[PDB]
């Protein structure tokens, strides 16, 4: 039923979903995409891409029994924290990454 | 090479302890220790990550990762000869998950 709501959408404007297109995702799946992304990590819906850095969304996930609209948008509030989680891991290697640093003991 | 590298080393401590020592003898070790690989301690210097599961992959490299670092290449991940002064390098498989094969 959502997908078919998703797809009259779409179907009144021109198809312009592409990626939003259900990326069919396992409630399993989505799990272990969580569980990725648990270690801060750049899942596939949460990779760290050329114009991301951080969590950015695969093909539009789906929701158990739902069109992609909903389930990606709380999908992208939680790749949003998984995409923080990447980025604030490397700013919390500063200190060991910076170790030829000319700031002193602070970093 | 890193071994003809020592080689040299040990040849040029030895020739100026033979210079500085006006004659006194110093300890030689048997050679068979520094020419024998084998004996090195370093890092020695895997199914089709494709098709084994990804759990099973990861513990395929979970024992290679334990030998790697205890000293034995590993299947999927193994530490390779050094260059001179080097560490050994880590050659990984490229089929295995990204984030398995990242951590």
């Amino acid at each position: 039923f959502c997908r078919l709501r998703q797809g009259e959408l779409q179907v009144l404007g021109g198809a312009l979903l592409q990626a939003p297109q259900p990326v069919l995702v396992k409630e399993s799946e989505l799990v272990k995409d969580t569980l990725n992304v648990l270690l801060g990590v750049v899942s596939a819906t949460f990779s760290l891409c050329q114009p991301a850095q951080a969590f950015t969304v695969k093909r539009g996930v789906h929701v158990s029994g739902a069109s992609p609209e909903s389930v990606s948008s709380l999908l992208s509030e939680v790749a949003e924290c998984g995409t923080h989680y990447a980025r604030l891991s490397d700013f919390s290697l500063q200190p060991v990454l910076d170790s030829s640093c000319s700031k002193g003991l602070v970093f | 090479t890193w071994q003809q590298s020592l080689e040299l080393t040990r040849k040029m401590l030895r020739d100026k302890q033979s210079k500085k020592n006006s004659g006194q003898r110093l300890p030689v070790l048997p050679a068979w220790v520094y020419e024998r690989p084998a004996l090195l301690g370093d890092f020695l210097p895997a199914v089709p990550i494709g098709s084994l599961p990804l759990a099973s992959q990861e513990a395929a490299v979970v024992e290679d990762l334990l030998y790697v670092l205890v000293g034995v290449d590993g299947r999927y991940i193994s530490a390779q000869p050094l260059t001179g002064r080097q560490g050994r390098t880590f050659l990984v498989d490229p089929n295995l998950d990204l984030s398995i094969r990242e951590l």
